[PDB]
C-alpha cells in the first residue's frame, strides 16, 4: 500500500518526408498526491490548427480548456489568427470567452510578439551543431477589448481606472497580480524575468449593444536561454510545415488519490534536420520541465514508462541515448532501465537531453 | 581514446568543401568534420589544432578545386598543397567518375 | 540481412515475449522428460517388456534411483511398481508442461485473459498471487531487470520449498540432516528456500546497480547470464565428477554397474543366412535379440557419470563462448551507437582503455604461451623418451614430475599425468580466453585496426578483403568460432580424462619397451586406459563391436570432413563452381525440357560459411566424443608388469 | 464532489569513395542493386598490398543511399554530400570524449 | 515495507591529507561515479580544469 | 547513463584555526551546496561514500 | 480527529483509515503519500469535513 508508481505509456508516430506531421499519444497515471490546493482538479483541453490561407501564411488556433475544480466549471475558449510578419515580428487577431461559473467575459484581441536574440553571433551557430540556451527578450503589444456587459464586470473596469490612475508602481505588482501564486515561483526557476508592463490606452468606447473597454499594454518577456518561447521561436511556429489542419485533445484529472493524463493529437514540427543527414526528434523545450518538476520534486515514485516512437517505413534510428530495449523493425521500444531513470529525471525536473537522431 | 569519436580517425578528418575563389579569395574556407553537423571556418584556432595534430583538415577532389593553386601551388604530385606553407597538408583522391 | 537464425533474435523479441518463449520450452522440455520417463520403463505395467534403454534414460536413471521412483530391482514386481512410478510421473509432467506451453503461448502472443475472471492482466504491473503478492511485494518490479532479481530469487525460494514438500509427501523424504544418505537434499532444499528468500526479499528492498544491462536487457543480461550459467554448469561438472565417485551415492550409481543393460543398437544375437523359424549364434536368446552388456565390464557407473559430467561441462563451456560472444555483440552495438563511451561501469571502463586491453591480452598470451610450450615440451619428450628415439629411455622423461604433496590432495594417484592435465586445461582456458578477449575488447577496432584505418562495422562481416595481405576472419563472429575450436582441445582433455587416458605422453600401451614400462617406472595403482594417440586403438574395440557407434562414429566423420569443405577459404571457387553447375542445368535445356531451369544453385556467405563450418566441426567432433564416453571405462587397477625383469 | 470523464489504460546525395581510404571489399557492391551496378573495382597494382579500390559511376547511381545508411565501411571512405556541402564518414559518428580514468583510493580499484 | 523504490546508486571517496604545525595546507583526492542521468540539454559534457 | 568526477587537488586553506587551541577543517562554502542542490534533486539515490 | 460531539466526517481527501466513536485516524497508504508530499513543499489539499 505505501509503493507509489507511475505508470506511462509513450507513442510518437513520425510521417515520411522531410515534413515530420507527427502523432503523440501519452497516457500517465501516478497514485502521488497532486500540489494543488484545490482538489479535485480535472481539465480537458482542446487545440486545434488549420491552415487559414498558405498565400498569406495565416494561420488559425482554437483553445477550448475545460475545467473542474472543487466542482466549478471554468471555460476559457479562444480562437485565434496566427501569422508571421517577420522572423522576429508574428500578428495575432483573435476573439474568445471566459466563461467562469455563471460569469462570463467575451474578449477580442490585436497582439504584437516582437522577438530579439540577444546575440546574433555567426560564431555560435557555427561552432554548437544543436543550439539549446539562446537569450533573448520578447515585446507583447496587445490591445484586448471586453464587452463591458456585466456589473461586475464594470465594477473591476472602473476599479482598475482608478488603480492605474493613482498608484504609480502598478507596473511592479501587476506582475504579482498576473503571476497568481506559485507562477511567481515558477518564472524564477524557468530563467523568465518579466518586466514591468507599460498601459499604453485604457479607454472605453460604447457599442450599440453594450459598452467596449478597450485596453492596450505591452510587456517584456526576458528568456535567460532556458525559456521555449524565445530560444525556440523558429521552431514554435511551423506554418510552413502545416497544411493539414492538426488537433490535440489533454486531458488531466486529479483527485488526491491519484492523477490521470491522456494527451492523444497530431501536428507538425516533432523532429527537425539536426545536420549531418539525421533528422532530430525536437529537443525537449525546458520550461515545462523545470515547471513540471517543481510539483515532481514532492514526492518518490517507482518508474514503469514506456515509449513507443513508430518510425515511417525506410527510417532507422542511428542514435538513442538511453538505448531503446526492444525494437518491431519499424517502431523501436524505450521501457525501463535508464530510460526510467531518465524519466525520473524530468518528472523531478532534469533537463538531460534524449537523443533520438534517426534517418534514410 | 579510439572509440571516442569516429574509430577511423587518429586526429578529427576535417574535409574542406569546395568554398573557394568566387569573392574576394573566399577566405571563409568551409570546414567541415567527419561528424558534418557543423560547419567551421578557417580561423587561426583552427589552425593551432592543426599543427596540434588533434585535427587534421583534408581537400577533397570530385569538387570545384579549391584555390588549388592560390592555397599553394606544389604540384610535384599534385598533392603538395599547405597552407602555411610548412603544413604537411594531404588530400584526398577521387578520380570516381573520370575513372571507367 | 535478417536470416533463419535471426528471426527469433533477442533484438526483435520483448520481455513478454521472452517469458513465453521460456514457458514453451519448458513445457516442451517436460513433454520430453515424459518421453524419456516413458522410455525408462523396463516392464510395462500392461503385464509386457519395455524399452531398450536409451542413453538418455541411462543417464536420468540414477537420480530416478535417488528418489522413490526406478528401483534397481531385478524382481520383477518391483521393476513393474519401478515402471508404475515413472509412467505416473511422466503423465504428470506431460500435463504441468501442456499447461506450461499453454502459459507460454499467452505470454507469446501478449493475450493474458483469465477464462474465469474475464479481466486483463498487465505485464508490467499485478500481483504474483492473490495475497501472497501483496504480502511480500505489495506490486510489480518496475519493469526494469535488477528489480526482478529479488522476486525471482522469492520464486526460486518457493520452488525450493515445492521440492522439499513434493520429496516429503510424495517421494516420502523425510528431511534429516544425514547429508551421507539421500534423505538430506530435502532438508537443503528447505534450507535453500529460507537463504533464497532472505535474499529475494533483500534485493527486492535493496536492487543490485549494474546499469550495463538494464537498457538493452535482452543482449547484455543475456550475456551475462549465460556466461554466469556457464560456469556455474562447469562446477556443476566438476561437482558431478567427485560426487558421483564419493561411496555416498556409490548406492545409487555403483549399482548401476551391477546390473546388465540391453542397449538400443547394441549387437545382437546373429542368425545365419538360413535360420529356419518355423543356425543362429546364442540360441537361448531369440533371433535378432540384444545381447545382454554387463555393466562391470563396461564400467556403466563412470560411463553414466562421464557422460553427465561432459554434457554439463561442454554446456558450460559453449555457454561461457556464447555469453562473450553475445556480449561482444552488445558491445560492438553500443561501440557504433556511441553508447560504449557512455557506460559508467567498472565492466567496461577498464576495457575502454586500449592500452590496458593490450596489456591483459599480452598478459593472457604470455601466460598460454608459457603453460603451452611447457606442457607440449614435456608430452613430446615423454613421448620421445618411450619411443626411445634419440637414445633416450624413460628414466629421461618426466615421470618424477609429480603434483606438489601440498596440491596432491585432490587426486587419486598423483602422477605426471595429473599434472599434464591440469596444465593442459589451463593452457587451453587460456588459450581459449586469448580468443574470448578479442570478443569482449576488439568488437569495434583491434590496435592494429586502429593503427590501419578500418573498424569492425558487423556482427556477422566476413572480412574485410585481401588489404594488407589478410583480414580474414576479424569479426567477433569469427573469433567465437576460433575460440571454439581452441576450446575443443580443453574439452578433449577433459572428455579424455574423465574416461582414463594417459596424457602426458602420445603412445603409452603400444607394444614398444618403454611405452610399457611407463606404470612400472611410475608406481599406478590405476592402469590408464592407454596414451593420447593409442586411446583411439583401445577404445575404438567397442566402438567396432557395436554397430550402432560405428554408424555414429561414420555420421559424424562424414560431418566434420563436410565442414571441411566451408571452413577452407575457398567460398569464390566454390561460387563459380555453382555457376558452371547452373548454366549446365541450364543446358538440361535442349534435353526435351520445355521448362525454363528458374535454380540458381546456392553457396553459402562466408559469414554463414564459418557458421556451418563451426557447426559441422563441433558436431562431427562431439558425435564422435559420445562414442569415446560410450565405448566404456575399461580401467582396470593393476599395474603393468615391466617387460623385461 | 463531480469530476469529468476520463479513459486511461496505461496501469494494471551523389555519394563518393575515396580511393586513399578505401580498401577493396566490396561490401557496397552487395549493397547496390544488380540493376544499376555503380559500383565497381579499379585495379592499380598487387591486390595483397592494397590493390584494386571501388568507385562509383555518378551517372549511373541515383540516390538510392543503401550504401551508407548500411554503414558497413570500415574504411570511412564512403562518403555522402550533402546539398549545402558537409560531407559524412558515418552516419552517427560517437561524440569525441575528453577521456581519463577513474581509481576509487579506498574501493579495491586504486 | 520500505518505500521510494528503484533507486540508483552513487559512490564516492574522498581523501583530505593535513598538513601538521603552523601550515594550514591539505591534499584533497576526491572520486565520484553517479549512476543519474545528468541535467545537461546537450549531455555528452566532459570537461577538465587544471587551476 | 553516469558521472564521473576525479578531483586531484592541494589547497592552502583547507584548515581554519578556532578557539580553544581546536583547529578544524573549513566550513563548506554554501554556493556549491545549494547550486547543486537544484541538480541533485532530480532522482531517487543510495550514497556509498568514504572519506578518509 | 476528535470532533466536537454530534459531529461527523462527511467529505474527505483520502478517507479515515480508522474511526472510534467521536475519533478519527488518519494513516496508512495515502495520508503517508500526502505526509511525504508536503514534507517536500506539496501544497495538495487534505478536505476534511465534518457536519453537525
Ligand atoms: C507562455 C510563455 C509566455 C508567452 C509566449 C508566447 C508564445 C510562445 C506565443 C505568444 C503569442 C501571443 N501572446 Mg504570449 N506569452 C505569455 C503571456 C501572454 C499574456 C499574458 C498576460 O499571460 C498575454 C495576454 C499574451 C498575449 C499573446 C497574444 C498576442 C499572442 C497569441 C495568443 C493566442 O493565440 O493564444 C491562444 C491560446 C493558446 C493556444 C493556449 C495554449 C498555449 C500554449 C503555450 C500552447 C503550447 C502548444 C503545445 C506544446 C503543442 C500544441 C500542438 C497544437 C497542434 C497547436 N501572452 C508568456 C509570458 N506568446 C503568440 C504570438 O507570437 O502571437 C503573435 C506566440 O507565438
Ligand atoms: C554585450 C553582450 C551581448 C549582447 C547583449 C545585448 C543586450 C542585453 C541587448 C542587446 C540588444 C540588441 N543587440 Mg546585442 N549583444 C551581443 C551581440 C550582438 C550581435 C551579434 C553580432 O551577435 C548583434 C547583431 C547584436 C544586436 C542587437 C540587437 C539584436 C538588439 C537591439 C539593438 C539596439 O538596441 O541597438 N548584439 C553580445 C554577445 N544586446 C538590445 C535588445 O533590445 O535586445 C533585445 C539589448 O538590450
Ligand atoms: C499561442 C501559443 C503559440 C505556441 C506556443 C508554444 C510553446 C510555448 C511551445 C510550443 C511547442 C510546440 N508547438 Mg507551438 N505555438 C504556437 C503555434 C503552433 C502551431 C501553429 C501552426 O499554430 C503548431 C502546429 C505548433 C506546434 C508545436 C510543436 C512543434 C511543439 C511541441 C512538440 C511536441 O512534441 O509536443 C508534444 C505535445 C504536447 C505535450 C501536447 C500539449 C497539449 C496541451 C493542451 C497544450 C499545452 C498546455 C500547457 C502545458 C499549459 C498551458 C496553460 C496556459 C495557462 C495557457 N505551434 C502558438 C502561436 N508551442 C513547444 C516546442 O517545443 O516548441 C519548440 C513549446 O515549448
Ligand atoms: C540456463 C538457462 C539460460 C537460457 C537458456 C535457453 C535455452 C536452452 C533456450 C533459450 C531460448 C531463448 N532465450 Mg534464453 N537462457 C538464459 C537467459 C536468457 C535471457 C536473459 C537472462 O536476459 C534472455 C533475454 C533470453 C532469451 C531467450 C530467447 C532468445 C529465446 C526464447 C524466446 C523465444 O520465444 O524464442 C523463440 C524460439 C523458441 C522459443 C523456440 C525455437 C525452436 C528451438 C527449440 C530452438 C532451439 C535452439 C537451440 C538448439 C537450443 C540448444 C541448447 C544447447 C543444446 C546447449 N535467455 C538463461 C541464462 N534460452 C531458446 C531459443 O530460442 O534459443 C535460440 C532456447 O533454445
Ligand atoms: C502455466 C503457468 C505459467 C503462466 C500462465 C498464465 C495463464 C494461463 C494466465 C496467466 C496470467 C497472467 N500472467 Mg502468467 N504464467 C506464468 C508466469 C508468469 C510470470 C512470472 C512469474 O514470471 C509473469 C510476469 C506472468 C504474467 C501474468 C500476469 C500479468 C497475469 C495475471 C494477473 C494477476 O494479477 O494475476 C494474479 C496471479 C498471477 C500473477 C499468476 C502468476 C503465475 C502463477 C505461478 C501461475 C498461474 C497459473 C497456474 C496454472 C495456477 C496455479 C498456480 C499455483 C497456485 C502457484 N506470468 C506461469 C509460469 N499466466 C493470467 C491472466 O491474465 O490473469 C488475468 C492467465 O490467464
Ligand atoms: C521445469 C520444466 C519441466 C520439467 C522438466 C524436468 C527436468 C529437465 C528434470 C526433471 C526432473 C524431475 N522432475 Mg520435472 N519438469 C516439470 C514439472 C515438474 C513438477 C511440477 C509440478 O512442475 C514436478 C514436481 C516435477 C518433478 C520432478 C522430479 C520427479 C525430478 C527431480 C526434481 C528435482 O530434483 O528438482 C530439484 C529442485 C530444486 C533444485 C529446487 C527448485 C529449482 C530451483 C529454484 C532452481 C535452481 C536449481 C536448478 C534446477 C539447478 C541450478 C543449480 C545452480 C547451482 C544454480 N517436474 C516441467 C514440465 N523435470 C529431473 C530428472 O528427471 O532427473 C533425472 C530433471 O532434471
Ligand atoms: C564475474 C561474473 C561474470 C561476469 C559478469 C559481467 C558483467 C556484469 C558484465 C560483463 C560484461 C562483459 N563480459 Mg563478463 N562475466 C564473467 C565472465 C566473462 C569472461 C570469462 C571467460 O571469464 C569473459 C571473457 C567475459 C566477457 C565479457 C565482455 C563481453 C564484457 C566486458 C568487456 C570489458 O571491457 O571488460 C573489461 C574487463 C574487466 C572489468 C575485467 C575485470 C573484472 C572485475 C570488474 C574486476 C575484479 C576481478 C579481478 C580482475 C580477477 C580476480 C578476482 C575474481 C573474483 C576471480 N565475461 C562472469 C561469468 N560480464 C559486460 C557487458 O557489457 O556485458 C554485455 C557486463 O555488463
Ligand atoms: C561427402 C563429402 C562432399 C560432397 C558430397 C561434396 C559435393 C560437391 N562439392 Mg565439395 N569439398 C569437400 C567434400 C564434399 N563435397 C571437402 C572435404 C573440401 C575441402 C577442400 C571441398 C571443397 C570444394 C571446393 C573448393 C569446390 C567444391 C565443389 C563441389 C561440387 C560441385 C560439383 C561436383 O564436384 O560434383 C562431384 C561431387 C558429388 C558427387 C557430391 C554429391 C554426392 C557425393 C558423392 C556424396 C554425397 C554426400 C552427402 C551429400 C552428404 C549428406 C547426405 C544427406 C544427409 C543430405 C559438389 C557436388 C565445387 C564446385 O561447385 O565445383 C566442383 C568447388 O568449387 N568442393
Ligand atoms: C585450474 C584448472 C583446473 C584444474 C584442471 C582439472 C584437473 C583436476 C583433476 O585432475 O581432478 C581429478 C579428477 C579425476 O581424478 C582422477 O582422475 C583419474 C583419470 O582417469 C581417474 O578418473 C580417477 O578415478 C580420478 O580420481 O578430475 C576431475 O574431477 C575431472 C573434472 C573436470 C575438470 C575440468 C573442468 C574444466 C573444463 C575446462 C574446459 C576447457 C575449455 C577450453
Ligand atoms: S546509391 Fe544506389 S545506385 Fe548509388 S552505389 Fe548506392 S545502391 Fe548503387
Ligand atoms: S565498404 Fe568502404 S572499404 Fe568496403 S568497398 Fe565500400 S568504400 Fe571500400
Ligand atoms: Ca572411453
Amino acid at each position: 500500500n505505501d509503493v507509489t508508481t507511475a505508470h506511462s505509456d509513450y507513442e510518437i508516430v513520425l510521417e515520411g518526408g522531410s515534413s515530420s506531421w507527427g502523432k503523440v499519444k501519452a497516457r500517465a497515471k501516478v497514485n502521488a498526491p497532486p500540489a494543488s490546493p484545490l482538489l479535485p482538479a480535472d481539465c480537458d483541453v482542446k487545440l486545434n490548427v488549420k491552415p487559414l490561407d498558405p498565400a498569406k501564411g495565416f494561420v488559425r488556433i482554437s483553445a477550448v480548456f475545460e475545467s473542474i475544480v472543487d466542482s466549478t466549471k471554468n471555460k476559457l475558449t479562444i480562437e485565434a489568427d496566427i501569422a508571421n510578419e517577420t522572423k522576429e515580428r508574428r500578428i495575432s487577431v483573435g476573439e474568445g470567452m471566459v466563461s467562469v461559473g455563471d460569469f462570463s467575459h467575451t474578449f477580442s484581441f490585436e497582439g504584437s510578439v516582437v522577438n530579439l536574440f540577444y546575440y546574433r553571433s555567426d560564431a555560435v551557430r557555427r561552432n554548437v551543431p544543436n543550439p539549446i540556451y539562446m537569450q533573448g527578450r520578447q515585446f507583447h503589444d496587445i490591445l484586448m477589448k471586453v464587452p463591458l456587459d456585466n456589473n461586475d464586470l464594470i465594477d473591476t473596469w472602473e476599479g482598475t481606472v482608478k488603480a492605474i490612475g493613482s498608484t504609480g508602481a502598478f507596473n511592479d505588482w501587476i506582475r504579482d497580480f498576473w503571476f497568481i501564486g506559485p507562477a511567481f515561483t515558477a518564472l524564477n526557476e524557468g530563467g523568465q524575468r518579466i518586466s514591468r508592463i507599460e498601459v499604453n490606452g485604457l479607454n472605453t468606447e460604447s457599442g450599440p449593444k453594450g459598452p467596449v473597454g478597450v485596453s492596450r499594454w505591452r510587456f517584456s518577456h526576458g528568456g535567460s536561454g532556458m525559456v521555449d518561447s524565445i530560444s525556440r521561436w523558429a521552431e514554435l511556429f511551423p506554418s510552413d510545415k502545416l497544411n493539414r489542419p492538426a488537433q490535440v485533445e489533454a486531458g488531466f484529472r486529479s483527485d488526491s488519490q491519484g492523477i490521470e493524463v491522456k494527451v492523444d493529437g497530431e501536428f507538425p514540427g516533432v523532429s527537425v534536420d539536426a545536420g549531418g543527414g539525421l533528422r532530430r526528434i525536437l529537443n525537449h523545450p525546458l520550461i515545462p520541465l523545470v515547471h513540471h518538476g517543481m510539483v515532481g520534486k514532492f514526492n518518490n515514485f517507482n518508474v514503469d514508462a514506456q515509449l513507443k516512437v513508430v518510425l515511417p517505413k525506410g527510417y532507422k534510428i542511428r542514435y538513442a541515448a538511453p538505448q531503446y530495449r526492444s525494437q518491431n523493425l519499424e517502431e523501436y521500444r524505450w521501457s525501463g532501465g535508464a530510460y526510467a531513470r531518465w524519466v525520473e529525471h524530468v518528472c523531478k525536473g532534469g533537463v538531460g537531453q534524449f537523443e533520438i537522431l534517426y534517418a534514410q | 581514446g579510439p572509440w571516442s569519436g569516429n574509430a577511423v580517425h587518429k586526429a578529427e578528418k576535417y574535409f574542406i568543401t569546395s568554398a573557394k575563389r568566387d569573392r574576394d579569395g573566399k577566405l571563409q574556407i568551409e570546414l567541415v568534420p567527419a561528424s558534418g553537423r557543423r560547419k567551421l571556418s578557417p580561423t587561426p584556432e583552427m589552425i593551432r589544432r592543426l599543427i596540434d595534430g588533434e585535427i587534421e583538415i583534408y581537400i577533397l577532389t570530385t569538387q570545384p578545386d579549391i584555390a588549388i593553386d592560390m592555397n599553394k601551388e606544389i604540384i610535384d604530385m599534385e598533392n603538395r598543397y599547405v597552407i602555411d606553407f610548412d603544413k604537411r597538408g594531404v588530400k584526398w583522391t577521387m578520380r570516381e567518375i573520370p575513372v571507367f | 540481412s535478417t536470416k533463419w537464425y535471426q528471426i527469433f533474435d533477442t533484438e526483435k523479441l520483448d520481455d513478454e515475449q521472452v517469458v513465453g518463449g521460456h514457458l514453451a520450452l519448458l513445457g516442451v522440455l517436460g513433454f520430453i522428460m515424459g518421453i524419456y520417463y516413458i522410455s525408462g520403463i523396463q516392464v510395462f505395467p500392461w503385464g509386457a517388456p519395455g524399452f531398450h534403454d536409451n542413453w538418455f534414460y541411462l543417464t536420468i536413471k540414477p537420480r530416478m534411483v535417488s528418489l522413490g521412483i526406478d528401483t534397481y530391482s531385478t524382481k520383477t514386481a518391483d521393476l513393474e511398481a519401478a515402471g508404475a512410478r515413472l509412467l505416473g510421473w511422466a503423465a504428470f509432467h506431460f500435463l504441468v508442461g501442456s499447461v506450461l506451453i499453454f502459459g507460454g503461448w499467452r505470454h507469446w502472443t501478449h493475450n493474458l485473459t483469465n477464462p474465469f475472471t474475464g479481466r486483463c492482466g498487465n505485464f508490467r504491473d499485478f500481483r504474483f498471487l492473490g495475497k501472497f503478492g501483496d504480502v511480500v511485494f505489495n506490486g510489480t518490479s518496475a519493469k526494469s531487470y535488477k528489480e526482478a532479481l529479488g522476486p525471482h530469487a522469492v520464486y526460486m525460494s518457493l520452488l525450493f520449498l515445492g521440492w522439499g514438500i513434493v520429496m516429503w509427501a510424495i517421494l516420502g523424504f523425510a528431511p534429516i540432516p544425514d547429508f551421507q544418505t539421500i534423505n538430506s537434499e530435502t532438508f537443503m532444499s528447505f534450507v535453500f528456500a529460507v537463504i533464497f528468500f532472505a535474499l529475494g526479499i533483500y534485493w527486492w528492498n535493496n536492487p543490485p546497480n549494474a546499469a550495463i544491462h538494464l537498457n538493452d536487457d535482452m543482449k547484455a543480461a543475456f550475456s551475462v547470464h549465460l556466461t554466469a550459467i556457464g560456469y556455474i554448469n562447469i562446477a556443476l561438472g566438476c561437482i558431478a565428477f567427485v560426487a558421483f565417485q564419493q561411496p555416498s551415492f556409490a548406492p545409487y550409481y555403483k549399482e548401476l554397474d551391477k546390473l546388465v543393460f540391453y542397449l538400443y543398437g547394441e549387437p545382437f544375437n546373429r542368425v545365419s543366412f538360413n535360420f529356419v523359424e518355423q543356425a543362429k549364434e546364442f540360441a537361448d536368446f531369440p533371433a535378432y535379440a540384444i545381447l545382454p552388456k554387463s555393466g562391470e565390464a563396461f564400467g556403466m557407473a563412470r560411463v553414466v557419470t562421464n557422460l553427465i559430467v561432459f554434457n554439463h561441462i561442454i554446456c558450460g563451456v559453449l555457454y561461457v563462448f556464447a555469453g562473450v560472444y553475445h556480449g561482444g555483440q552488445y558491445l560492438l552495438k553500443i561501440q557504433l551507437n556511441g553508447m560504449y563511451n557512455q557506460i559508467k561501469s567498472i565492466w567496461i571502463t577498464k576495457g575502454r582503455d586500449q592500452e590496458v586491453q593490450v596489456k591483459i591480452l599480452g598478459t593472457v598470451m604470455a601466460l598460454c604461451f608459457a603453460t603451452m610450450l611447457s606442457v607440449y615440451a614435456v608430452i613430446v619428450w615423454n613421448t620421445i623418451c618411450e619411443l626411445n628415439i634419440f637414445g633416450t629411455n624413460i628414466t629421461m622423461s618426466f615421470y618424477w614430475l609429480k603434483p606438489l604433496p601440498i596440491f596432491q590432495w585432490m587426486f587419486a594417484d598423483p602422477s605426471i599425468n595429473d599434472w599434464v592435465m591440469a596444465h593442459v586445461i589451463t593452457a587451453g582456458s587460456l588459450f581459449s580466453l586469448i580468443a574470448l578477449v578479442r570478443i569482449a575488447f576488439f568488437a569495434h577496432t583491434s590496435p592494429l585496426w586502429d593503427d590501419l584505418g578500418l573498424k569492425k562495422n558487423s556482427y556477422s562481416f566476413p572480412c574485410l578483403g585481401p588489404v594488407y595481405g589478410g583480414t580474414c576472419g576479424v569479426s567477433i563472429q569469427d573469433q567465437l568460432w576460433f575460440a571454439m575450436l581452441w576450446g575443443i582441445k580443453g574439452l578433449s582433455a577433459v572428455c579424455w580424462y574423465i574416461d582414463g587416458a594417459w596424457i602426458a605422453s602420445m603412445m603409452y600401451g603400444v607394444p614398444a619397451a618403454d611405452a610399457k614400462a611407463w606404470d612400472s617406472i611410475a608406481h599406478l595403482h590405476h592402469h590408464y586406459t592407454s596414451g593420447i594417440f593409442y586411446y583411439f586403438w583401445t577404445e575404438t574395440v567397442t566402438i567396432f563391436s557395436s554397430s550402432h557407434l560405428s554408424t555414429i562414429l561414420m555420421i559424424g566423420h562424414l560431418v566434420w570432413f563436410i565442414s571441411f569443405a566451408v571452413w577452407f577459404e575457398d567460398r569464390g571457387s566454390r561460387l563459380e563452381g555453382a555457376d558452371i553447375q547452373t548454366r549446365t542445368i541450364r543446358w538440361l535445356g535442349k534435353k526435351f525440357l520445355n521448362r525454363d531451369v528458374n535454380f540458381r544453385f546456392p553457396v553459402l556467405t562466408i559469414s554463414d560459411s564459418k557458421l556451418a563450418g563451426t557447426f559441422l566441426y563441433f558436431g562431427g567432433t562431439f558425435m564422435l566424443v559420445f562414442l569415446f564416453l560410450a565405448n566404456g571405462f575399461y580401467q582396470t587397477n593393476s599395474p603393468l608388469p615391466p617387460p623385461v625383469s | 464532489p463531480v469530476e469529468n470523464k476520463n479513459q486511461a489504460p496505461a496501469p494494471g546525395k551523389h555519394y563518393f569513395i575515396i580511393e586513399n581510404l578505401c580498401v577493396g571489399c566490396g561490401l557496397c557492391l552487395d549493397k547496390c542493386p544488380p540493376k544499376v551496378n555503380a559500383i565497381g573495382y579499379k585495379f592499380y597494382g598487387d591486390v595483397q598490398e592494397g590493390g584494386f579500390r571501388c568507385y562509383i559511376d555518378q551517372a549511373a547511381c541515383i540516390s538510392c543511399s543503401a550504401c551508407f545508411s548500411g554503414d558497413e565501411c570500415p574504411s570511412g571512405a564512403l562518403i555522402e554530400v550533402l546539398p549545402d556541402g558537409e560531407v559524412l564518414d558515418f552516419s552517427y559518428t560517437p561524440p569525441e570524449r575528453l577521456d581519463f580514468d577513474l581509481r576509487f583510493l579506498h574501493r579495491f580499484h586504486r | 515495507l520500505f518505500g521510494s523504490n528503484d533507486v540508483t546508486t552513487a559512490h564516492s571517496d574522498y581523501e583530505i591529507v593535513l598538513e601538521g604545525g603552523s601550515s594550514s595546507w591539505g591534499k584533497v583526492k576526491a572520486r565520484a561515479k553517479v549512476n543519474a542521468p545528468p541535467a545537461s540539454p546537450l549531455l555528452p559534457a566532459d570537461c577538465d580544469v587544471k587551476l
